[PDB]
């Protein structure tokens, strides 16, 4: 499962998390099995304006 | 007091039974003694535990 967003949010890529993302973006079941995987994109998906 | 061997095995019954009620009232190191307020308190992963 692929997606983007901002660094303070990644804590809530995980089970049993709440907040924004969480709640109504992206949920992992409690019971979870699998990796969770990210990485700074600050070069690639920003832009000057 | 001449019957006391049955008063005394009433009492010893009865105090079991005092203890386990009792027994209800412990953390046994949880956070909380109350079933209900680790429910809604912490996170279902750590609830678990």
């Amino acid at each position: 499962d692929s997606f983007v967003i901002r660094g303070d949010e990644v804590r809530q890529i995980a089970p049993g998390q709440t907040g924004k993302i969480a709640d109504y973006n992206y949920k992992l079941p409690d019971d979870f099995t699998g990796c969770v995987i990210a990485w700074n994109s600050n070069n690639l998906d920003s832009k000057v304006g | 007091s001449a019957l006391g061997k049955l008063q005394d095995v009433v009492n010893q019954n009865a105090q079991a039974l005092n203890t386990l009620v009792k027994q209800l009232s412990s953390n046994f190191g949880a956070i909380s003694s109350v079933l209900n307020d680790i429910l809604s308190r912490l996170d279902p992963p750590e609830a678990e535990v």
